[PDB]
């Protein structure tokens, strides 16, 4: 599709059990949440 | 905030300090003391918060002002 | 130096319409679901009002 | 009876009105907090420790505000008008049952009572809009009245379909009849129409464009009248909460909790008189529940009049709150509909479907011998 | 007089000052350096995104959708941090000036715009989740405010008001300026000339402006960001404090100003609200003899009667928002 | 009056017979309208004071013998008439045409030499 | 409406499709009408936001980001010695876009060229920063201070006694912002 | 803004200036700050010129 | 004395907790007042709700350049605000005319038309700056003696 993977999107990521939960109950798993990265 | 975050910070700052923050800032927040102003204000930092929230101030006066 | 791009250039960003169809909102799975819910409910109602009518025979 | 009726009358009326009023105050705080999480911000979080005092300061501020509305040529109307709009808002709560028969008035015609108090709502939107002086805005109060009467037919005609299934207009009987099944399951499309009709009836967004356009044509000479009055705000929030409780009474369980005590009976088969309470299940073992300490105490508390009543009202409360969420979620999800388009929705889509279902439902109840008895059972 | 242009269309600041700089630069007969050309085309598209976030989301806030407005104003809140890093203003930068830009961009900004870039499409997609296929949204913009292609031209319509009726025309493609001839982008052109077409054309420009900003990041050349001539642009502070000629040129530029040769020019750019142009008469002196601003919204509001005729008032509020209208632009 | 209630398409007087016809029709409309101007703008003056003051504003240009000058003076009147008969002018603009509602009043130039000398040029 | 020369390849639209030529099954078409599926998707996107972190800042305890180039309230600075940097050139008075600066100078008792008046109308100023770009001695700057709402606008007529007091107050932060941005100036 | 008069125009009225405004501001003889200013008069209860 | 003071503190607590501003977004400063309603700075968290009507409002925020044509409608809207009334002047244009101070069409300060209680500087003030001005006004109300002034006379 037109999407690129979330892992290259420079936003805070969900981790672990919450990542699996997010990648299940969400329209587009590749969508970011717009929260920037502190470091 | 969210329960995981607010629970952990109670385990750090204690219930007397938890109520102090609810009266002023309105958030439960924990961080390292960075220094004190001449006016008595105290500054805290935490790289692990949401962006633009890594630095905050605990004012010395009750009728605080920026 | 100046503010310049990285040597190889920045990577491409996502800019086209993504908007991916999900099964949760397609009409066929929802039509089938709503139908099975109303059929299960209509079986449960047809059993209950029969029992209610029989409880009324005992009351009378 | 053990004590005097007037005392009993007073305690039940205070026990319904003071929780209902405190709840109507927290729906206003809740609608600003919920819309902020969906809009990635915060709701009120400063007036009070968690913003839990926001409703209080808003209400006391308005009470202390000057009111400059016309007192000329109409003194009673300016003052005694909106007061009974608030009475017509709270008068519907007197037929809500918080458990079997646990209502202020247990009324056999309870449904026709809440259809009467609802037709009085049209006066509190008609008359208030009569105060404002601006030609286009006055016609916007008539258009809001036209929306209410049209979406009242939606509600009354779809309440009719529940009465066919229950056989009664008593809210207690209507809930007790759902012990077999919640009416959302067999009357799915009737429930959706009722909820959509219930948003349009409350004048809530996305059906509020008629009353919305008043603020855009006010001009440079005149202004509104709902200004310092908390009445038409408590009348509004209390009608939303009341449309959520009635929606739960009719289609969700009402106060019916799906009881797990039935499930444990089916699964458990190794009853032991020694208090072991062994279970014939694959994750089961020999429990060490204390007969002297826990089982004797737990059994008594389950049958307490306070505990069982508590769960019946926590059930109705949890269900009303879920619907209060769906009203707030609806306002935050959609744009507004034009008045002609909402009118087309009611008159050329919804009502045709409802009158089609008015034919079909009693036809099926006759075909499966399922007409209920209309005598006092249940 | 350059700060006056920030305050014309106050949601699209660096493109207002771009058309004034391009007009003065044309009478100056100067060529501005490549780096400022790319800086200006990058911040002209950051500006176009900023304006469309105001215009599209305020339009839907009038129509009654209130949530996309708040989501994209965080996107607006992030993109004004880049204004305040190059200049020190969240709104009125005064950054674009005749001869290039006032100051070089700071040394970590092109990385921070790229980090914003990686996620901005997801913001358009979720804003698009709420409006594009929504039937209430569709039934409030279809057939509303319909202008024919012949009438849009005869009515002085530019931009998406011109482009939504099926006329393929963008000043960037037809009279290229700055680094626009160096970037690949597409032009959304509608069919039915209505508000729904103009909403769909504006959303497509979100994705096209993002596609330009990424290209500008990869072609950012090095060199002066300011025309290399101290009779026109101010010398560096370090030169003014060390070299005689530089302090003289510094002193005269801040008191008298530079002289512009005589003549007049009409210069237009593809502003976010339509075509924005300025007519500048020069008298060969250091002050403009006459400045006239052509504002796209002024011509759009003039055709409001011809377009809203026979419509409902709830229809007219939709027509007001589809015409990108900031009244400081209309009244100059 | 196609676009607005009192709009008149800009016309150029053909000759003095035409130009005087238009002036008289302009004056007639204004002094007709004076009761309507005095209620809307709540002018605390008699309709007679309004009409006599309308007359002064025509009496200023009674000696214009240029036809190109009359048309601009007629267009100015028509436009003033349109913005007054539509409630577009504020009471502040209208009752500021009367030059006695200044806190110095109508007497704002010095009367003669000596009184303006003792007051420093008024 | 199209450019001169040959019309664009397939500029003209295809002929419209009749209702029965459309490619959408009645089942899909009727289901999307009655179930309101596209509206359901949008309501689901708001649930996704509900469970995402908010953007909000608790002010005044947490502040938003400001660059070294920020343009706040004016200040008059000194040298390390303690002498005022200002020598009354009046360049900042000439370049003011809004004529907000009024300067009167003369010879000081010791013979030095120094201002006697230095007024800035904070209600005329547009905070452009031009005054500080034109300085040859870094004498006038704009501090990062944006929090100084006052009660009366007489408090917004800064005279030379207030602008020097501001520089004394804000000097560490002024020197720091100058240190960051000087290479670019 | 200039006083130029356009023969044939329907509804040639002012577009920018205030309602009783006298003068043409883009004329070069017109002064930058104009000839009049407004304020609120407490004694007259309105805005005066 | 305590009793009348308590009546003041409660009254001032509610004038502070519910802070509903009527607004005249004349120009750009209104954009910055819109960024006070967005997620980064939300007004709702402090109780601020902008109301359209003057009858429902507490404070007027003049944000933008006031022109001679706009001034009659400014005074009309302020004249319709029920008491108690506060006005905030936001930005250089409303405060003293600003960039357009030497023009024939601009009122040089909105306080030639209405009374003002706080002046917020900047063109435009940052959103924090307008927040700072609201806190100054909220502090002015906390120091408002209502029933303690009636007691001295
Ligand atoms: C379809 C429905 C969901 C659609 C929306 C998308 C959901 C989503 O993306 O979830 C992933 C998302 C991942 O987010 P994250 O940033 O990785 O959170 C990590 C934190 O450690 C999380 O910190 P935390 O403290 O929030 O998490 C622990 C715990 C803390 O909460 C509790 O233990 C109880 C809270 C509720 C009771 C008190 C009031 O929260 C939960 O486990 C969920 C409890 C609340 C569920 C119901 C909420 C109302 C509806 O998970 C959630 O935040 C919630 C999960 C989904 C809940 C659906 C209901
Ligand atoms: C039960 C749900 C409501 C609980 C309210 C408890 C009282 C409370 O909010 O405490 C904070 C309150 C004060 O809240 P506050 O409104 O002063 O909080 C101010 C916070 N800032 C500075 C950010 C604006 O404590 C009290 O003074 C107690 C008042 C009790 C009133 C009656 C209840
Ligand atoms: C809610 C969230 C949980 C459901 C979705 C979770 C999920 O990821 O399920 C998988 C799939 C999603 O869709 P799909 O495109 O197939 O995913 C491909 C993935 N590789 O899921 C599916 O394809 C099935 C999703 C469910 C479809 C049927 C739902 C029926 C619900 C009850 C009937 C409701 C109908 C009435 C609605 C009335 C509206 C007015
Ligand atoms: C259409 C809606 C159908 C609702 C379900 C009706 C049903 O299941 O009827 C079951 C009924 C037997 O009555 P019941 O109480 O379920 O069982 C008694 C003990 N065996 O037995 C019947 O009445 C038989 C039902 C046969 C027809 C089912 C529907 C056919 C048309 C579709
Ligand atoms: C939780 C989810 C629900 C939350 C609230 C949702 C409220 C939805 C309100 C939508 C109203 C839309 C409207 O005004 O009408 C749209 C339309 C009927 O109008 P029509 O002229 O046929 O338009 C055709 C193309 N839409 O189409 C319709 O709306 C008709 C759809 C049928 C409505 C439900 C009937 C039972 C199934
Ligand atoms: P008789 O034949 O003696 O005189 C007829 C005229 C006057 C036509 C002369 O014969 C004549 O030729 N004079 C020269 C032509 C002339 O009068 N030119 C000017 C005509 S237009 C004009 O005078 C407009 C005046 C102002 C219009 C507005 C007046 C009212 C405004 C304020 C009203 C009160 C506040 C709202
Ligand atoms: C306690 C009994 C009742 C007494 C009166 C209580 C106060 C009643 C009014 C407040 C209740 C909520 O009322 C609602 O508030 C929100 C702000 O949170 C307003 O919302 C407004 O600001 C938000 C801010 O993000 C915008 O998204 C929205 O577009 C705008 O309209 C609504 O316009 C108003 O209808
Ligand atoms: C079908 C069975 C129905 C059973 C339940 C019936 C409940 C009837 C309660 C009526 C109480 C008054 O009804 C309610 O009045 C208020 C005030 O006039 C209205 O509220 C009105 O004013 C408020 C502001 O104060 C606005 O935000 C709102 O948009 C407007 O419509 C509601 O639109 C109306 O729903
Ligand atoms: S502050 Fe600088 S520019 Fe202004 S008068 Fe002093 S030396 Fe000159
Ligand atoms: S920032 Fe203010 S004082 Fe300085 S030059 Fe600009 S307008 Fe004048
Ligand atoms: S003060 Fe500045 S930002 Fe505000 S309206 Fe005036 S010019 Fe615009």
């Amino acid at each position: 599709s037109n999407a690129v993977s979330i892992t290259k999107k420079y936003t805070v990521q969900s981790t672990g059990i919450w990542e699996r939960i997010r990648r299940a109950l969400v329209i587009d798993p590749n969508r970011s949440n717009g929260v920037p990265l502190n470091p | 905030s969210y329960p995981t975050r607010t629970l952990a910070n109670l385990r750090k700052i204690g219930l007397k300090e938890y109520f102090r923050q609810l009266l002023y800032i309105g958030d439960t927040k924990y961080g390292e003391l960075v220094g004190v102003d001449k006016f008595g204000n105290k500054f805290y930092e935490n790289k692990e918060e949401l962006p633009l929230r890594t630095r905050w101030v605990d004012y010395a006066k009750h009728d605080y002002d920026a | 130096p100046q503010d310049m791009p990285p040597p190889g250039g920045y990577e491409a960003v996502q800019y086209k319409r993504n908007l991916p169809s999900r099964g949760l909102f397609r009409p066929r799975p929802l039509l089938a679901g709503a139908a099975v819910l109303m059929l299960y409910g209509w079986y449960k109602l047809v059993k209950g009002i029969r029992e209610q009518n029989e409880l009324a025979r005992e009351k009378m | 009876m053990s004590y005097s009726q007037t005392i009993n009358s007073l305690v039940e009326v205070v026990l319904v009105l003071v929780p209902s009023l405190v709840g109507i105050a927290y729906v206003t705080v809740g609608e600003r907090k919920t819309m902020g999480s969906m809009q990635r911000r915060l709701g009120p979080n400063a007036v009070g420790i968690y913003g839990l005092l926001q409703a209080f300061a808003d209400a006391l501020k308005l009470l202390l505000k000057e009111y400059v509305g016309p007192t000329q040529a109409n003194l009673v109307l300016f003052f005694l008008g909106p007061v009974i709009t608030l009475i017509f808002s709270l008068l519907g709560y007197a037929v809500i049952p918080y458990g079997p028969g646990l209502a202020v008035n247990d009324l056999s015609t309870g449904i026709l009572y809440m259809l009467a108090v609802s037709s009085l709502a049209t006066y509190g939107i008609l008359l208030a809009g009569w105060s404002a002086n601006s030609k286009y805005a006055f016609l916007g109060s008539l258009r809001s009245t036209a929306q209410l009467i049209s979406y009242e037919l939606v509600l009354s005609s779809s309440i009719l379909l529940v009465i066919m299934l229950s056989g009664s207009l008593s809210l207690t009987v209507i809930v007790e009849s759902q012990r077999a099944i919640w009416y959302i399951l067999p009357l799915l499309p009737v429930f959706i129409i009722f909820f959509i009709g219930s948003v349009a009836e409350t004048n809530r967004a996305p059906f509020d464009l008629a009353e919305a356009e008043s603020e855009l044509v006010s001009g440079f000479m005149t202004e509104h009248a709902a200004v310092i009055f908390v009445f038409f705000f408590l009348a509004e929030y209390g009608s939303i909460v009341l449309m959520c409780i009635l929606t739960s009474i009719l289609f969700l369980g009402g106060y019916l909790l799906i009881s797990l005590l039935d499930i444990i009976y089916n699964n458990l088969l190794s009853w032991i008189v020694i208090g072991k309470y062994i279970i014939f299940i694959f994750p089961f073992w020999g429990p060490v529940f204390i007969d002297l300490g826990l089982y004797e105490i737990i059994s008594y508390l389950y049958n307490a009049p306070t505990v069982e009543g508590s769960f019946y009202g926590l059930s109705l409360g949890v269900k009303t709150s879920i619907l209060i969420f769906v009203f707030i979620w609806t306002r935050a999800s959609f744009p507004r509909i034009r008045f002609d388009q909402l009118m087309s929705f009611c008159w050329t889509v919804l009502l045709p479907i409802l009158f089609a279902l008015i034919v079909l439902v009693p036809c099926i109840l006759y075909s499966f011998n399922i007409f209920p008895v209309n005598i006092s059972l249940l | 007089a350059l700060p006056y242009f920030d305050r014309l269309d106050y949601v699209s600041m660096m493109t207002n000052e771009q058309v004034f700089s391009l007009a003065v630069e044309k009478l100056l007969n100067i060529e501005i350096p490549p780096r400022a050309k790319f800086i200006r085309t990058m911040f002209g598209e950051i500006t176009r995104i900023l304006n469309h976030l105001m215009s599209v989301l305020s339009h839907a806030m009038d129509v009654g959708a209130l949530t996309p407005f708040l989501w994209g104003f965080e996107e607006r809140e992030k993109l004004m941090e880049f204004y305040e890093r190059v200049s020190g203003a969240r709104l009125h930068a005064a950054y674009v000036r005749p001869g290039g830009v006032h100051q070089d961009i700071p040394v970590g900004l092109l990385d921070d715009i790229y980090q914003w870039a990686t996620q901005f499409g997801d913001r358009i997609d979720e804003t698009e989740e709420m409006l594009t296929d929504n039937r209430i949204w569709i039934n409030r913009l279809k057939g509303v405010g319909v202008v024919s292609a012949a009438d849009a031209l005869n009515l002085s319509f530019t931009g998406v008001m011109l482009r939504g009726s099926g006329v393929p025309w963008d000043v960037r493609k037809s009279s290229p300026y700055d680094a626009y001839d160096q970037v690949e982008f597409d032009v959304p052109v509608g069919i039915n000339g209505d508000c729904y077409d103009r909403y769909l054309c504006r959303m497509e420009e979100f994705r096209q402006s993002l596609r330009i900003i990424h290209q500008c990041l990869n072609k950012m050349p090095a060199g002066p960001v300011r025309y290399e001539d101290y009779k026109i642009t101010p010398p560096p502070r370090a030169a003014m404090k060390e070299n005689m000629e530089a302090l003289i040129h510094h002193f005269l530029l801040f008191t008298k100003g530079y002289a512009v040769p005589p003549g007049d020019t009409y210069t237009a750019i593809e502003a976010p609200k339509g075509e924005m142009g300025v007519y500048v008469v020069s008298d060969g002196s250091e002050r403009p003899y006459r400045v006239h601003i052509r504002a796209p919204g002024f011509a759009h509001l003039s055709g409001f009667d011809h377009i809203t005729r026979g419509h409902l008032l709830a229809d007219a509020v939709a027509v007001i928002g589809t015409m990108d209208l900031v009244f400081g632009e209309v009244d100059r | 009056v196609q676009p607005t209630k009192f709009a008149v398409t800009v016309r150029q007087s053909r000759n003095w017979a035409d130009a005087k016809q238009r002036v008289i029709a302009a004056y007639r409309a204004w002094i007709r309208a004076a009761p309507e101007i005095q209620t809307m703008y709540s002018i605390p003056f008699p309709v007679s004071h309004i009409r006599t003051r309308i007359r002064q504003e025509f009496e200023r240009h009674r000696y214009v013998n240029k036809l190109n000058v009359v048309d601009v003076l007629l267009q100015q009147s028509n436009a003033d008439f349109q913005e007054t008969m539509n409630f577009w002018r504020q009471q502040s603009h209208v009752m500021a045409f009367f030059k006695e509602e200044h806190f110095r009043g109508e007497k704002r130039l010095p009367s003669n030499f000596i009184t303006g000398f003792l007051e420093g040029r008024n | 409406a199209t450019p001169a020369g040959p019309p664009p390849k397939n500029f003209r639209l295809p002929p419209p499709k009749n209702w029965d030529e459309e490619s959408e099954s009645t089942i899909d078409k009727v289901g999307k009408y009655f179930l309101m599926t596209e509206m359901l998707r949008g309501m689901y996107v708001l649930l996704e936001q509900f469970f995402r972190p908010p953007y909000t800042i608790y002010y005044p305890f947490e502040k938003g980001p400001i660059s070294p180039r920020f343009r706040g309230e004016h200040a008059l600075r000194r040298y390390p010695s303690g002498e005022e940097r200002c020598i009354a050139c009046k360049l900042c008075e000439a370049v003011c876009p809004a004529q907000a600066i009024t300067i009167e100078a003369e010879e000081r008792a010791d013979g030095s060229r120094r201002t006697t008046r230095y007024d800035i109308d904070m209600t005329k100023c547009i905070y452009c920063g031009f005054c500080q770009e034109s300085c040859p001695v870094d004498a006038i700057v704009e501090s990062p201070n944006a929090e100084y709402a006052t009660e009366t606008r007489e408090e917004l007529l800064y005279n030379k006694e207030k602008l020097l007091a501001n520089g004394d107050k804000w000097e560490p932060e002024l020197a720091a912002a100058i240190r960051a941005d000087a290479p670019y100036r | 803004m200039f006083g130029v008069l356009f023969v044939g125009h329907p509804d040639l009225r002012r577009i920018m200036t205030d309602y009783g405004f006298e003068g043409h501001p883009l004329r070069k003889d017109f002064p930058l700050t104009g000839y009049t200013e407004i304020r609120y008069d407490e004694e007259k209860k309105r805005i005066v010129v | 004395q305590y009793a009348l003071t308590t009546l003041d503190i409660i009254t001032n607590w509610a004038r502070q907790g519910s802070f509903w501003p009527m607004t005249f977004g004349l120009a750009c400063c209104a954009v910055e007042m819109m960024h006070l309603s967005t997620p980064r700075y939300d007004q709702d968290r402090l109780g601020i709700i902008f109301r359209a009507s003057p009858r429902q409002s507490d404070v007027m925020i003049v944000a933008g350049t006031l022109t001679n044509k706009m001034a009659p409608a400014l005074r009309q809207v302020y004249d319709q605000m029920p008491d108690p009334r506060w006005v905030i002047s936001m930005g250089s244009c409303a405060n003293g005319g600003g960039y357009y101070h030497y023009s024939y069409s601009v009122v040089r300060g909105c306080d030639r038309i209405v009374p003002v209680d706080v002046y917020v500087p900047g063109c435009p003030p940052t959103s924090e700056a307008l927040m700072y001005g609201i806190f100054q006004l909220q502090r002015k109300m906390r120091n408002t003696k209502i029933t303690r002034m009636w007691y001295r006379k």
